[PDB]
């Protein structure tokens, strides 16, 4: 599986999750900035790594970083 | 299309174009070479690429040297 | 002007270094 | 050359046979779901 | 006669190729008559060609066996308009074009949005940042004392290291 | 893990075909492996040291077993000047009958001619007979099996080295440089004096009689009486008949400079002399560090305490000492820019200083061995500064290296870049300007006003070691200089003659023609360091993508986003700086053919005024050199260069299909194999078999890796092909 | 730091570091990045405002 | 009026004014002073 | 261990020997090894032009090999010579 981290500088955007095409990422209830919601990955089994997620995140270097691991069927996306 | 346009150079200039003489024997332009040397990739780099290419390279102090100049600004 | 045994003596030493090469090499695979 | 015949048999070898024999013990190895 | 060279109003190969390189125009005039315009052409490229050898000739250029021209570039002032002296002549115009191009950035750097004054050029500005470029060399000595030219290490970006 | 790559769990879990790739090209990086300790690590690394060292002298018995059994050698030492070496036999079923007549031309069967120069390394270093060399080649036989059983025995458990025996700098510098250079240049002093110095004085000394039979008639009493110059009393004559007693002087150590005048290559003596003194500075340089008696350096000690007082660079060199014994990817990344440099002065100094008799009139292989080195070299430059930018990523400690002279580089990596930037942007502006604007004004008939730069610079330095034909009079070629007078005396008799002599490669006269074409190897030098220096100096972070080193040394991209990231990766820094070298090893060895192929062929000044425009490098070399090469076969029949023929467009399809794999990138090609997946599973009598891996498309950085090859293979192979059969074609 | 005072970035892994932004506003509720500052030059991704930590601010 | 002058000031059009000038002086130089190679007249 | 700050090195760099000798006697010492250098080279010259005493390198003398070394060692000595000065000896 491909490695999906939030880095505490997500200020809740949910711009992440709104790219993602296999859902890897949702929003979780957060206190460290004022939207109060940080984004979460709990299903990187499913992450593909077209990295969306860093295209639409807006922090000066993102939040968001997809770390290309090991390729399963689901992560190298063969429909076959 | 640069296989197209080869075939046609080639094949014009062995089987088509070149001389007449009053006897009515046809002289042409490389000679017939299209039917025995084109059958390889060796003929092709040595009887087309660099035997017509002869006129490119030694244009140079010749009114063709501007082909000579873009030959090699292309190149 | 080498010999027809002279031949066959290398080919015995080369086999006996293919030999050692696959046990250097069964050790390194390990 | 001393022994003449030695090229008509090891060239054979070398180059059709033990490259079959090491590529399917490649591809056996390979498809091994253990070690 | 530096490098085992010779001065192209010595050299034979030099003379050898003035004489061929007309007679070529000269063959190539012989195939029209008298008043024509490409007899009136190749007569002026015959009056260039000859006057292009000699002026070759009599301004210290070293030949070769080839009977070209070769230009020496150690340094010494005998062969000085072969490349100082040209040379001198770029780095005039050169640093003339850097330094009015720098002066014309900082000069919008400080307008409302300096990014369209670089796609639509304010002409009037630009001409008169440029006329001040012949004395570049004083302008940047004097930039270089005063702070203007060198950024400071704390002001310019860097990546991690 | 089961079920291959073992050592990677990662791998060996993947459904695709991607494993198999992948399991291949990470095989040896044994860093990476999962599981994988320090001392298990460096004691994998000396067994497999081992197994390299068992590969070469099996290479090197092979090419002594062919040649002794197969070759022509007995043949070529009685008449060296008009035999074809035998590189080995062909035996090829595809072969038609005026094929096997073409290639044993000479010969009883058909053979390859040799073009490594072995036959003219072997007698100059004594070789005589058959069985000589067979002799020779079953010794390395067998010194390849002790060394296949070494590797073997230091994996066993009580002769695995610990890991402070590893990091023993000092016992190991000190061995080295005393033991493995000095000893074995004294040693190999020893063949020389005994063994080919009396080989080439017609006198046979081998292992049957060098026991009684002494290199020298004093005999090695002036040896420990210190009367050392017995040995040089008198030399081989001006007309001594080289491999004969005729003229054979008995000296076996001089200082005679230049060249046997016979073979037009160095005096064994001086060879022998030269060797003996290499050995003893070497013997003496491994006595400088501190091993287990008291004595020596210590190397922390010394870098520690090297820092300047005045504070230019920061820290000195405090923490580089921990910095290189920890990092096995900085001492390899050292010794390849040593060995390219030293592979590069091979080729350089071969060519020039000729060591073997007869090889300067060898042609092909003196053009096959200068072109062979320089790739070397130039593949070993691009994989020191390659291991420089691993070292970066996974080695390079940024609170061990505090502003020492190893940090500070990154601190000033922008200066380092653009400057480099300038100083290739300046090369390329001129050099192809220049070469252009004398395209221009030749094309248009006038060559007289072609921008020609005299190099008297380089012209200064040849006549600085006695060049006489540039009459600049400085130093050896002025009579009163005090470098002339304290000189004339010892070598340079010999090496005025040498210099002076216009028939052979010792400092050859240049002109602006190679002016031009020396910027042109500079601008390619810089563009390629420019890369390479951009590849480890950015390895860990740039503005664009400031987390680099978590990422690792190769990766793909970082996507799309950020404008877009394609090649960001310091590995794509190595594979775009191995087009830089292929190209300036091209623009270096296509220089040194063509103006070798012109004092060759008689006409020298044709290099003078073809090589100062483009043109001229395209008709006069490329154009006019390719025909006997490309009339390897035709319609009319074949000749023996007719797999040279095969081999120049071998390699230009080669390089052709890697242009695939360079332009064409995954997604196209992914797509692609999907409907192949489906036309497979809906065929029927093909629906009985399937894949056991999922067929996917190469992946971003392995199609990088293979069309880089397959560029580089047809790269070496066109031009391999070109340059020897040119050579062979017209001489 | 206040809104609209000229600040340095000290990130060192921003696009902006070294160079000059001025601060927008300035969070009080606590949270680990407060002061929002824009910028004149846009970044790789086009952005040209970010939120900083106090620390990570130097007054000009 | 004012519009026309400021498209007559973008960058391409500025610099195709510009370089047809450069370009039109070293032709106008090397017409009147042919063949300098070096500052030798 | 063997860093140091500020504009001399201690005397610990020079060795367990030159450590504790004097500069005065290191300084001297440096120009006893650039005289017998010097003396070596110039020597080594005049022998070279003697027509009788340079063939087979018999210009070549032992104590004038070893007395050319002396070259690199009046370098380090005055450098050590500098460093004991500065570290008061
Ligand atoms: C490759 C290094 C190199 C460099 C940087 C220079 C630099 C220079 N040389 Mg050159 N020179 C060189 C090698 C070099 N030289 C060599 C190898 C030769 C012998 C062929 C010469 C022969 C030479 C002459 C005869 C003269 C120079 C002169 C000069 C100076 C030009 C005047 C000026 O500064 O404006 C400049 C310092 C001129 C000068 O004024 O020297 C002080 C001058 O008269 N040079
Ligand atoms: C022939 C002259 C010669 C002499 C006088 C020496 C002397 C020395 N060697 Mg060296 N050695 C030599 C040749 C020589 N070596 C050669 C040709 C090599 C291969 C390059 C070496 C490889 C070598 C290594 C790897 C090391 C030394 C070290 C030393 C030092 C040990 C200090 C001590 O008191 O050790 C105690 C005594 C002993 C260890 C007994 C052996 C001492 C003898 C002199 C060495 C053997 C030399 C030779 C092979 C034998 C013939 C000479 C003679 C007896 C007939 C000492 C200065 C060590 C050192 O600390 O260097 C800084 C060290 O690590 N030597
Ligand atoms: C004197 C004793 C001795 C000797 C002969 C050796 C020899 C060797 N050891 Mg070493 N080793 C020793 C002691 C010794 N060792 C000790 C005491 C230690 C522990 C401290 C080690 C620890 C050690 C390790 C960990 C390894 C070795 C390895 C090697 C091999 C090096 C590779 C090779 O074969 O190239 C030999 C090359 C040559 C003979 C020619 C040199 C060519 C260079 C390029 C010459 C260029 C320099 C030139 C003269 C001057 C420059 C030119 C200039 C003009 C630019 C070589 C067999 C490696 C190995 O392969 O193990 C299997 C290895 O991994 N050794
Ligand atoms: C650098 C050292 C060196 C090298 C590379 C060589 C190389 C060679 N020697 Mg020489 N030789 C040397 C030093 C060296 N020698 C010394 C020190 C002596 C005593 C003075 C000799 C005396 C000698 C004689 C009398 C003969 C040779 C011969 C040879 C050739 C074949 C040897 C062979 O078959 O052994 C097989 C190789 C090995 C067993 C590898 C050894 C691995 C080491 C020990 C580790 C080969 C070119 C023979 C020849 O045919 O000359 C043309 C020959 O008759 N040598
Ligand atoms: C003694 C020198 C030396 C050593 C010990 C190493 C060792 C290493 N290198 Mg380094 N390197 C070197 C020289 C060396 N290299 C040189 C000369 C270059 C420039 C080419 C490089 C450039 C380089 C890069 C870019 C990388 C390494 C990497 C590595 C590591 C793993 C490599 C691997 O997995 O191998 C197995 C490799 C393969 C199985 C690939 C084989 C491809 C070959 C060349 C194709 C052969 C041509 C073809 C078959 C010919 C066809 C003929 C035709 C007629 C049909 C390993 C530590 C990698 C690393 O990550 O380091 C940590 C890495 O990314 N090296
Ligand atoms: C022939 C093909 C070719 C050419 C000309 C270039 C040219 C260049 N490469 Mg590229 N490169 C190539 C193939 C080529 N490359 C290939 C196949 C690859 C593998 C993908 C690369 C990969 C590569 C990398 C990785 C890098 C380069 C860089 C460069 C630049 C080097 C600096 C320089 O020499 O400036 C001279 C400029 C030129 C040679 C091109 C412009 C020439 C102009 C049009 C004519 C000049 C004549 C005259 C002076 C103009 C005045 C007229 C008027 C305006 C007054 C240069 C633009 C490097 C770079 O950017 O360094 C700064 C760099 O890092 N290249
Ligand atoms: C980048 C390298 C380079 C350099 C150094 C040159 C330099 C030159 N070229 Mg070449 N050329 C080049 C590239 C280069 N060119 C390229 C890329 C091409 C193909 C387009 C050509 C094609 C070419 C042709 C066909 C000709 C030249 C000519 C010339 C000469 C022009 C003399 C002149 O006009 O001065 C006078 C002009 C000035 C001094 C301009 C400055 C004016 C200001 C007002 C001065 C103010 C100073 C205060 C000059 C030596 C001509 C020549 O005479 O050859 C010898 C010529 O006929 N060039
Ligand atoms: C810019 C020139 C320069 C200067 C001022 C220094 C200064 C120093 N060196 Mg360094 N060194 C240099 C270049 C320089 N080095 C170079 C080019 C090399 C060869 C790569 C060395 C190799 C070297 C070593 C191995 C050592 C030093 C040491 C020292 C320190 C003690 C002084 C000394 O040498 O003992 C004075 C006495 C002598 C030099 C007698 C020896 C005679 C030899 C043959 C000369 C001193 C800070 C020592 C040190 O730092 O210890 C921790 C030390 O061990 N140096
Ligand atoms: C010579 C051995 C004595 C050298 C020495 O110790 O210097 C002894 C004296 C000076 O003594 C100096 O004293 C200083 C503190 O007083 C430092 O300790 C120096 O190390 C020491 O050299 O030097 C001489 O005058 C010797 C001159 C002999 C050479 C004459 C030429
Ligand atoms: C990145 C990196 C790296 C790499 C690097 C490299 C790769 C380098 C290279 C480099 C090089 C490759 C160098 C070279 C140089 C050389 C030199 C420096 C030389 C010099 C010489 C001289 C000085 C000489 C002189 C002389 C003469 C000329 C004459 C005669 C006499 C004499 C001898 C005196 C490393 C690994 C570290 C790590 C980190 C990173
Ligand atoms: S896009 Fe970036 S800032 Fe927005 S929620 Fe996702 S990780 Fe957080
Ligand atoms: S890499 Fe793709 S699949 Fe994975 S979290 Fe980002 S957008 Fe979703």
């Amino acid at each position: 599986s491909h490695t999906v981290k939030i880095y505490d500088t997500c200020i809740g955007c949910t711009q992440c999750v709104r790219a993602c095409p296999t859902d890897v990422l949702e929003m979780v209830p957060w206190d460290g900035c004022k939207s109060g919601q940080i984004a979460s990955s709990p299903r990187v089994e499913d992450c593909v790594g077209c990295k969306r997620c860093e295209t639409a995140c807006p922090t000066d270097f993102l939040s968001v970083r997809v770390y290309l691991g090991a390729e399963t069927t689901r992560s190298l996306g063969l429909a076959y | 299309i640069s296989v197209v346009i080869f075939h046609f150079s080639w094949k014009m200039q062995s089987d088509v174009w070149g001389t007449v003489t009053p006897d009515g024997s046809i002289s042409h332009i490389t000679g017939g070479n299209f039917a025995q040397s084109s059958i390889t990739i060796n003929g092709w780099l040595r009887d087309f690429l660099w035997s017509q290419a002869s006129q490119v390279i030694q244009s140079y102090g010749s009114a063709s040297s501007a082909y000579g100049l873009i030959f090699l600004g292309a190149h | 002007m080498i010999y027809d045994s002279q031949v066959y003596i290398a080919l015995v030493i080369a086999v006996v270094a293919s030999v050692l090469a696959i046990r250097l090499g069964a050790t390194l695979y390990n | 050359m001393a022994a003449a015949f030695l090229p008509s048999i090891l060239v054979p070898i070398v180059g059709l046979i033990f490259p079959a024999f090491s590529m399917a013990l490649f591809f056996l190895y390979i498809q091994q779901d253990d070690i | 006669e530096i490098g085992g060279l010779t001065k192209c109003s010595d050299s034979p190969a030099f003379a050898k190729r003035e004489k061929a390189s007309i007679k070529k125009l000269e063959q190539r005039k012989s195939t029209y008559e008298a008043g024509t315009p490409p007899a009136l052409a190749l007569q002026q490229q015959i009056e260039r060609t000859e006057a292009r050898f000699d002026k070759y000739s009599r301004s210290e250029l070293l030949c070769g066996a080839d009977g070209l021209p070769h230009l020496i570039a150690d340094g010494r002032w005998s062969h000085a308009a072969e490349f100082m002296l040209p040379g001198f002549g770029f780095i005039y115009i050169s640093g003339w074009i850097g330094w009015v191009g720098r002066k014309y950035l900082r000069a919008v750097s400080t307008t409302k949005n300096p990014a369209e004054s670089e796609i639509i050029i304010n002409v009037p500005l630009a001409l008169k940042i440029m006329t001040t470029g012949y004395i570049w060399p004083i302008s940047a000595w004097e930039e270089l004392v005063s702070g203007d030219l060198v950024a400071l290490d704390e002001e310019v970006t860097v990546s991690p290291r | 893990a089961t079920k291959f790559p073992k050592f990677s769990q990662a791998l060996a879990q993947d459904p695709a075909t991607r494993r198999i790739w992948y399991g291949i090209a990470t095989a040896h990086d044994l860093e990476a492996h999962d599981g994988m300790t320090e001392e298990n690590l460096y004691q994998k690394i000396f067994a497999s040291h081992f197994g390299h060292l068992a590969i070469i002298f099996l290479w090197t018995a092979g090419n002594l077993f062919h040649v002794a059994w197969q070759g022509n050698f007995e043949q070529w030492v009685a008449k060296p000047l008009k035999t074809k070496p035998i590189a080995h036999s062909i035996w090829d079923p595809h072969f038609g009958e005026s094929a096997l007549k073409a290639f044993s031309k000479g010969n009883t069967y058909p053979v390859n001619i040799a073009f490594s120069g072995v036959y003219q390394w072997w007698y100059t270093i004594g070789f005589r007979t058959n069985q000589e060399l067979y002799a020779g080649s079953i010794g390395l036989l067998a010194l390849s099996c002790v060394l296949l059983f070494a590797g073997w025995l230091h994996l066993q458990p009580k002769f695995r080295p610990s890991l402070s025996w590893f990091k023993n700098n000092e016992s190991r510098l000190n061995h080295h440089l005393s033991g493995l250079l000095g000893v074995s240049s004294l040693a190999w002093t020893g063949h020389i004096v005994h063994v080919a110095i009396p080989a080439s004085r017609g006198v046979h000394v081998g292992w049957d009689n060098f026991l009684t039979t002494p290199p020298h008639p004093a005999g090695l009493t002036p040896f420990f009486t210190g009367n050392w110059t017995v040995y040089a009393e008198n030399p081989d004559s001006a007309s001594h008949v080289y491999g004969t007693s005729e003229g054979a002087g008995t000296a076996i150590l001089t200082f005679l400079g230049g060249f046997h005048p016979q073979t037009q290559s160095l005096w064994l003596s001086d060879i022998a002399h030269h060797q003996l003194a290499i050995a003893v500075v070497f013997i003496i340089a491994g006595h400088m560090y501190r091993t287990n008696f008291g004595i020596g350096h210590n190397m922390k000690e010394i870098l520690d305490a090297h820092r300047p007082p005045g504070g230019r660079l920061g820290a000195g060199h405090v923490g580089l000492f921990e910095t290189i014994t920890n990092s096995l990817h900085m001492q390899l990344g050292l010794a390849l820019a040593s060995l390219g440099v030293a592979t590069s002065l091979t080729a350089q100094h071969m060519y020039a200083l000729t060591p073997y008799a007869y090889l300067s009139k060898d042609f092909t292989t003196e053009a096959a061995l200068y072109t062979h080195h320089q790739y070397i070299a130039g593949f070993l430059m691009v994989g020191a500064f390659a291991h420089g930018a691993i070292f970066f990523v996974r080695d390079y400690d940024p609170e061990l290296n505090k502003n020492n002279v190893l940090a500070r580089m990154l601190e000033h990596k922008e200066a380092i870049i653009s400057h480099l930037s300038w100083a290739s942007l300046f090369l390329g502006f001129h050099t192809l300007g220049l070469y252009i604007h004398n395209d221009t004004v030749v094309a248009f008939g006038q060559p007289e006003k072609q921008i020609l730069f005299e190099p008297v610079f380089a012209e200064y330095i040849q006549a600085a070691s006695g060049k006489a034909v540039y009459q600049f009079n400085v130093l050896l070629s002025s009579p009163t200089s005090p470098a002339t007078v304290a000189g004339n005396q010892v070598w340079l008799p010999g090496w005025l003659d040498a210099i002076n002599n216009p028939k052979n490669d010792l400092f050859l006269k240049i002109g602006p023609g190679d002016f031009l074409v020396h910027h042109a190897i500079a601008l390619g030098l810089h563009v390629t360091a420019l890369i390479l220096v951009k590849g480890a100096l950015d390895a860990r972070g740039s503005k664009l993508m400031p987390d680099k080193k978590d990422f690792g040394y190769s990766f793909p991209c970082d996507g799309p986003g950020r404008g877009g990231t394609c090649d960001i990766s310091a590995w794509d820094a190595f594979y775009l700086a191995m087009f830089w070298m292929l190209n300036t090893i091209g623009w270096v060895t296509f220089y040194w053919h063509w103006k070798h192929m012109t004092i060759w062929g008689g006409n020298p000044g044709q290099f003078d005024e073809s090589s100062n425009y483009i043109m001229g490098w395209l008709r006069d070399y490329l154009w006019l050199n390719s025909s006997p090469l490309i009339n390897g076969y035709n319609p009319f029949g074949m000749n023996n260069l007719s797999v040279w023929s095969w081999m120049f467009l071998f390699g230009h399809l080669i390089w052709a299909t890697g242009f695939m794999f360079l332009i064409s990138w995954r997604g196209y090609w992914q797509e692609l194999i999907e409907t192949l997946v489906w036309a497979h599973e809906r065929t029927p009598l093909a629906n009985l078999i399937r894949w056991r891996d999922k067929p996917v498309a190469l992946s971003i950085v392995q199609a990088r890796l293979v069309g880089l090859a397959h560029f580089s293979v047809g790269y070496i192979l066109t031009y391999a092909a070109f340059v020897i059969a040119s050579t062979s074609g017209k001489f | 730091v206040g809104r609209g005072s000229k600040v340095r970035i000290l990130r060192k892994e921003s696009y902006w570091f070294n160079q000059v932004g001025t601060v927008a506003t300035i969070d009080q509720s606590g949270i680990r990045y407060p002061a929002l500052v824009r910028f004149e030059s846009v970044n790789y991704a086009g952005t040209n405002s970010n939120n900083f930590a106090l620390d990570e601010l130097k007054e000009v | 009026m004012k519009n026309f002058q400021k498209y007559l000031s973008t960058a391409p059009v500025l610099l195709t004014i510009w370089m047809t000038f450069t370009a039109g002086f070293i032709i106008e130089i090397n017409r009147f002073f042919p063949d300098m190679l070096g500052l030798y007249f | 261990d063997m860093t140091w700050e500020g504009e001399y090195p201690p005397s610990k760099v020079l060795g367990p020997i030159m450590s504790k000798m004097p500069s005065g006697l290191l300084g001297l010492i440096s120009i006893a090894c650039a005289a017998v250098c010097a003396y070596s080279i110039a020597q080594s010259g005049v022998l070279q032009q003697q027509p009788g005493a340079y063939e087979n390198g018999s210009w070549v003398k032992w104590y004038y090999v070893l007395g050319s070394f002396g070259g690199p060692l009046a370098w380090g000595t005055h450098v050590a010579s500098w460093i004991q000065r500065k570290n008061g000896m």
